[PDB]
């Protein structure tokens, strides 16, 4: 008899994808943040590079 | 006798001023370019793409929130 | 049965769940891989600014 086994299975396995989905939204957006930080520490550079370039 | 050098004519010094003035400007202002255009390419294109994907998440996990609200209507009955 | 509605929603977490972790995990990856970019960039500021120093 399958019946309470398989619920369960299904009562451990469907409360996992909610444990990585909020995983999965702050890491993206710490990802996507370092990205922002990076590229606006990279912008002033790359545009002083621009006006370094031959005075 | 030690390495007896063979009678030639010449020469030296312009090799030195030859090599160095390729470096001096066209080296830079190609790897200054490379530099800005690297720049141009990757930062505003792959923010753009992570700020969608942010805004993307956004309507997957609100879309979710409402499969979990109907999920509890329907199972806590 | 009773048995359909539960094995429906068990195999339903699987692939769900493999993708979850598949996508976490790349994520993961991009945001080491941009971390070593950052650290980079601030070592070849720093670099620069230790061997000029005045001279």
């Amino acid at each position: 008899d399958k019946l309470k086994e398989a619920e369960t299975r299904a009562e451990f396995a469907e409360r996992s994808v909610t444990k990585l989905e909020k995983s999965i939204d702050d890491l993206e957006d710490e990802l996507y943040a370092q990205k922002l930080k990076y590229k606006a520490i990279s912008e002033e550079l790359d545009h002083a590079l621009n006006d370094m370039t031959s005075i | 006798v030690p390495p007896k050098i063979p009678d030639g004519e010449r020469v030296d010094f312009d090799d030195i001023h030859r090599k160095r003035v390729e470096k001096d400007l066209n080296e830079l202002q190609t790897l200054i370019e490379a530099h800005f255009e690297n720049r141009k390419k990757e930062e505003e294109e792959l923010i753009s793409l992570k700020d969608r994907i942010e805004k993307r998440r956004a309507e997957r996990a609100e879309q979710q929130r409402i499969r979990n609200e109907r999920e509890k209507e329907r199972q806590n009955r």
